[PDB]
């Protein structure tokens, strides 16, 4: 299982950034793709997830209304687009894999695979 | 004897509204399409709108479409035309006329005016 | 069971609900054979025509009687 | 088609040679139910339905009478009295791609099992818990479909198989789908074996004086056995009597 | 295009007695001089049949349920009734079946039709040459994604305006087929269906296989110099009527004569005498007492009484054990 | 629809008033009608369907059509004929409507 993210981005306040995550080594639609943010000197913050099979999403109230997640199963790639960027959105963004909510042994409760962090500067 | 009687004309301000009426007698009102035609002072005839016997088919000239509303009451043998957001450019004598084509199910587009009312003058100014 | 004269004579019938109470089924005559509905019970005794049971018979006399 | 949305092809008014398929070296599975695979060309049917779809290798066993599982229960159900043939072959070279082929879906969750030949193609969120989902997936609210994600490097059980199920319809109706059997001349007033559009038996064929209606193909006696047939080529009505017999 | 009709009298529905009508040939097997017991979807004897009018002012063409199958009958002299629409939503969101007998061809199609709210055909009368001609076909706005199509051989309808012709049909949607049975007989009544028996022969078994829950009858309008107005009001109708009943899983005893024609029938659940006739496999009953059925009181409620415990069984601790 | 500003001639003479339109107005739609308007009065129908005359209208009035131009011919010109004559026709466009001609003054 591998998760490969795009390179670092530099954006001005008010701009939007789209961070991609290409997945391989597993059935893409068999898992939820989560995004987790880590601001400099801070811990990990969950942003939301997308379910590639339907492209259904869920977002943290913190980002809801600013972040849109999409995916394309034909290239097994997930995307996270964060709009209206502010200076306090400077952070390393990770994609992470977790089981779907129907997993009997609660594999959805945690993230078992992570991509390399993508730094976004605002 | 077929008659059409316009009423509800008069002098109004620009930006206002006015309802015109046309009473019908001498024929079966519910069997005929009735049109409104207006004639500005010193000018020729301009078609305004029409309402079919069932009121299902209504047409407006582009110059009045979106401002004028036409409706009829087949029980009262009376036709009404509501003119909203009227302007100085709408000054004209408004006539109601009976469509001579009693068979609009055959040639709906074929329109002739067999009977005309006297016409009521509408003036928009202040 | 359906009690009837031949269809050559009449299409009238009476129905016996065997071993059933007349208060359970829904000219209603309760016999030991069940509830007989459609036959008019009379006091007059006649030779047996169509046997119902327990001393009761039915016949066509017009309507069906018990 | 995807197994959750399998494709039904109706076949009628034609000659059905099943030996071309059965004697093929290209199929890995060819299982017939309610009929012998080597007697198919001797039979006539009122209709044949060819249901085609893709499933993974391990699920091929579910395409049969009396089976259970995600496919048997939520995607493609065959009746216990199914008559027909289930044909499948490995299609790893067609339906798999590098990175995974996600164009083939199956139903993973459903409120109840499918009826035989029922086709459910809805995508409504499945309620696993006691709380209404209101169209939004999440905890105890699942998207009912899932992809196989077929890859060329998968083991056989996870490779795509193309499945065609030929169901054979046998109604009390004119048969329209017959095997490639050559007809013979009609013989009357003799004891013969016969096969009239799939109706077999032994007896003596004679000209009938029975006034069949334009739609009636055969008649029966009080024993509910065939005693007359309509010849499928001449439309002549023939009476069938048993060949002379008796005790000795 | 589609047009909504107006100017109609708001009368209540009429009802008639089905008598012994609606019996058809259950299969394609020749039988003769025999009483055959069969179970199929038949119109119950002496059932309540909805009676629709098209006289002048009425033009009844409502959408009716199809249920388990439909018995349809028409009585008319001017061929007002042309066809039927069958389907569910009866719009372009689903496959629907359109059967129309127009002035020159009978057309059977299955498409995602966008049917009119008030569909109809129309015949114009031309006083100039005293001829009737079909001029309108306003059944649907579009007909895409067609899966089935059949058109009959060409013919010419008289279309003359003016009951002489009784046309009965049975519509079944079963086993992948839409089965149509029909019979055409003379009629001299203008009040109701005739009293008598007539078996309906199969007309066509259509290899369609679609979901039908609702249907409507397509009627033809008459337009003439006597009907001024627009496409919504400038019309009349030739006197006509039709009846709609519904089929039920009933057991019938059918009597086949020497020619293999069904000449009579018994509805085994009509009354105790018919039940006796079916029991004895005869259309006559001798004097006596016969056991024909069994009486049983049915349950009205379902009572479930389980132990009043709420604790769940510890299955999860077996399935999610750290070690097996 | 284009009309002459006016027409004239001696009493007893035949005067032709023409209405020139296009294929969407006059050419493909033989629904051309003519109206006679006297000063201070509502107009009345004189001709319809190109050449058909309403009852009550004198036989001196007849219409015709050639290509995209329609016409009204008034024979035996009378003093009482002086009036403003208008054409009316159906025009096919993005929204179906009816139009009148400029109006020809007959003196
Ligand atoms: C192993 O499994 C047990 C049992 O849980 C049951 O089986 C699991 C495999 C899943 O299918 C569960 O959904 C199913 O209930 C687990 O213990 C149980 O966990 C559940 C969920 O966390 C607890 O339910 C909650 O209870 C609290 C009240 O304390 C409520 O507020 C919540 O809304 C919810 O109902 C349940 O009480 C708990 N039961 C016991 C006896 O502990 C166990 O955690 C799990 N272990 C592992 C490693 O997965
Ligand atoms: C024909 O009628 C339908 C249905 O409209 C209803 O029945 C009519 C007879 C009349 O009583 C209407 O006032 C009723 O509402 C029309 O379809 C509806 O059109 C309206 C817009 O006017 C739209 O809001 C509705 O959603 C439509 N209904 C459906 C099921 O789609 C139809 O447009 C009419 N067609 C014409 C112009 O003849
Ligand atoms: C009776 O006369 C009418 C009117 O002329 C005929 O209707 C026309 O038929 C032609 C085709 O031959 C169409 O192109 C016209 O558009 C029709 N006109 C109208 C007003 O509908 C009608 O066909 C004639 N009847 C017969 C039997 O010839
Ligand atoms: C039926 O009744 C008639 C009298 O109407 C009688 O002549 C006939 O013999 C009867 N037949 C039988 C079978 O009872
Ligand atoms: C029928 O029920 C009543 C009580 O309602 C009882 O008195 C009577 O004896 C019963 N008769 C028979 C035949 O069971
Ligand atoms: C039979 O006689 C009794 C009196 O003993 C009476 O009450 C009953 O009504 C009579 N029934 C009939 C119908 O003859
Ligand atoms: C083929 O069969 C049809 C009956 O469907 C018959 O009418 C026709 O004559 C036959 N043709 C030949 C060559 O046998
Ligand atoms: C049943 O039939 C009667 C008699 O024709 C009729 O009056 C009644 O309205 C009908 N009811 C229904 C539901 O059809
Ligand atoms: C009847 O339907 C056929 C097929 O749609 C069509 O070609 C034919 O013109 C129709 N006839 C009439 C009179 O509309
Ligand atoms: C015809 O059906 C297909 C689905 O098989 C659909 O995608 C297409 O849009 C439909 N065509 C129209 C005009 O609706
Ligand atoms: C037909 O469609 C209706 C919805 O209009 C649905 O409830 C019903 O189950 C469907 N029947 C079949 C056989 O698909
Ligand atoms: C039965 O068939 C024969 C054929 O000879 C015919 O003469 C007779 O009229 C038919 N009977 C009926 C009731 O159709």
């Amino acid at each position: 299982v591998q998760l490969v993210q795009s390179g670092a981005e530099v954006k001005k306040p008010g701009a939007s950034v789209k961070v991609s995550c290409k997945a391989s080594g597993y059935t893409f639609t068999g898992y939820y793709m989560h995004w987790v943010r880590q601001a400099p000197g801070q811990g990990l913050e969950w942003m939301g997830w997308i379910n590639p099979i339907s492209s259904g999403t869920s977002y943290a109230q913190t980002f809801q209304g600013r972040v849109t997640m999409t995916s394309d199963t034909s290239i097994t790639t997930a995307y996270m687009e964060l709009s209206r960027l502010r200076s306090d959105d400077t952070a390393v963004y990770y994609c992470a894999r977790a089981a779907p909510f129907y997993d009997f042994w609660s594999g959805y409760s945690y993230f078992d695979y992570w991509g390399q962090g993508t730094l976004v500067t605002v | 004897e077929v008659q059409l009687v316009e009423s509800g004309g008069g002098l109004v301000n620009p930006g206002g509204s006015l309802r015109l009426s046309c009473a019908a007698s001498g024929f079966t009102f519910s069997d005929y399409t009735i049109h409104w035609v207006r004639q500005a002072p010193g000018k020729g005839l301009e078609w305004v709108s029409s309402i079919s016997s069932s009121s299902n088919y209504i047409y407006y000239a582009d110059s009045v479409k979106g401002r004028f509303t036409i409706s009829r009451d087949n029980a009262k043998n009376s036709l009404s035309l509501q003119m909203n957001s009227l302007r100085a450019e709408d000054t004209a004598v408004y006539y109601c006329a009976r469509d001579g084509n009693a068979y609009k199910w055959l040639l709906a587009e074929n329109v002739r005016f067999d009977y005309w009312g006297q016409g009521t003058l509408v003036t928009v100014s202040s | 069971s359906v009690i009837t004269p031949g269809t050559n004579t009449s299409n009238q019938v009476a129905v016996l609900y065997q071993d059933v109470n007349c208060t359970e089924v829904p000219n209603v005559f309760q016999t030991r054979a069940g509830c007989l509905i459609g036959a008019e019970h009379v006091n007059n005794s006649y030779e047996c025509d169509i046997p119902i049971g327990a001393g009761i018979c039915a016949s066509y006399q017009q309507s069906i009687i018990a | 088609a995807s197994v959750y949305a399998w494709n039904r092809k109706r076949i009628s008014n034609c000659v059905a040679d099943y030996s071309v398929l059965y004697n093929s070296a290209s199929f890995s599975t060819f299982k017939c139910y309610g009929v012998s695979p080597t007697k198919l060309n001797d039979l006539c049917f009122t209709n044949v339905y060819a249901d085609s779809f893709v499933i993974r290798g391990d699920e091929v066993r579910q395409i049969a009478p009396g089976q259970t599982g995600k496919i048997a229960d939520y995607n493609y159900k065959l009746p216990d009295d199914f008559t027909g043939c289930v044909i499948a072959w490995n299609s790893n070279n067609l339906d798999s791609k590098v990175g995974g082929n996600y164009n083939y879906l199956y139903r993973l969750f459903r409120k109840s099992n499918l009826k035989p030949f029922e086709r459910d193609i809805s995508t409504e969120i499945y309620q696993a818990g006691s709380t209404p989902c209101n169209g939004v997936e999440g905890f105890n609210c699942y998207f009912p479909l899932q992809s196989y994600g077929f890859q060329p490097t998968n083991g056989v059980g996870y490779q795509p198989y193309r499945v065609v199920v030929l169901s054979f319809e046998l109604l009390h109706a004119p048969a329209t789908v017959c095997g490639p059997k050559k007809s013979t001349n009609l013989v009357k007033n003799k004891c013969v074996n016969f096969n009239f559009n799939g109706l077999t038996g032994t007896g003596v064929l004679t000209e009938s004086n029975k006034k069949f209606l334009p739609f009636q193909q055969f008649g029966r006696d009080i024993a509910d056995t065939t005693d007359a047939v309509r010849d499928p080529q001449t439309l002549e009505i023939l009476d069938i009597t048993p060949c002379s017999f008796g005790g000795v | 295009q589609c047009v909504n009709l107006t100017t109609r009298t708001q009368l209540p529905p009429a009802y008639t007695n089905s008598f012994t009508r609606g019996v058809y040939y259950p299969d394609k097997v020749f039988r003769s001089s025999v009483l055959h017991s069969t179970q199929d979807l038949f119109l119950p004897f002496f059932s309540n049949v909805t009676w629709f009018h098209a006289i002048h002012k009425r033009f009844d063409n409502p959408v009716l349920p199809f249920n388990d199958g439909v018995y349809f009958a028409s009585t008319e002299k001017s061929n007002i009734i042309r066809g039927w629409i069958f389907g569910t939503t009866l719009d372009s969101k689903t496959q629907s079946l359109l059967i129309v007998n127009n002035a020159t061809n009978v057309v059977i199609k299955v498409c995602e039709f966008q049917f009119c709210n008030d569909p109809f055909l129309g015949v114009y009368y031309h006083k100039n040459n005293k001829s009737w001609m079909e001029s309108e076909f306003r059944v649907y706005s579009s007909a895409n994604n067609c899966t089935f199509e059949y058109v009959s051989q060409p013919f010419l309808m008289d279309l003359e305006g003016k009951f002489k012709n009784l046309r009965e049909f049975v519509f079944k949607n079963i086993d992948g087929y839409f089965k149509i049975y029909s019979k055409h007989t003379p009629i001299n009544l203008v009040r109701d269906l005739p009293q008598g028996f007539s078996a309906l022969e199969p007309l066509v078994d259509l290899p369609i296989g679609i979901n039908i829950t609702r249907f409507q009858t397509l009627l033809a309008l008459h337009r003439s110099y006597l009907t001024p107005g627009d496409s919504s009001s400038g019309w009349t109708a030739g006197a006509a009527a039709y009846y709609v009943g519904y089929l039920q899983p009933r057991t019938f005893l059918l009597k086949y004569n020497e020619n293999g024609t069904i000449t009579d029938a018994v509805d085994c659940a009509l009354d105790p005498l018919s039940e006796t006739k079916c029991t004895l496999k005869s259309f006559t009953v001798e004097k006596g007492i016969y056991q024909t059925s069994n009486f049983r009181v049915q349950p009205t409620e379902s009572i479930v009484r389980f132990p009043n415990i709420t604790n769940l069984c510890p299955f999860g601790e077996v399935f999610n054990a750290t070690r097996f | 629809v284009t009309q002459p500003a006016s027409v004239s001639g001696s009493p007893g003479q035949s005067i032709t008033i023409s209405c020139t339109g296009t294929s969407s107005d006059v050419g493909g739609y033989n629904y051309v009608s003519w109206y006679q308007q006297h000063p201070g009065k509502a107009p009345k129908l004189m001709i319809y369907d190109v050449s058909d005359r309403p009852s009550g209208v004198s036989n001196r009035f007849s219409g015709s059509k050639s290509g995209n131009t329609a016409s009204l011919t008034i024979s035996g010109l009378q003093a009482e004929d002086e009036a403003d004559y208008y054409c009316s026709s159906y025009t096919s466009s993005s929204t179906p409507n009816w139009v009148f001609g400029g109006g020809t003054k007959l003196t």
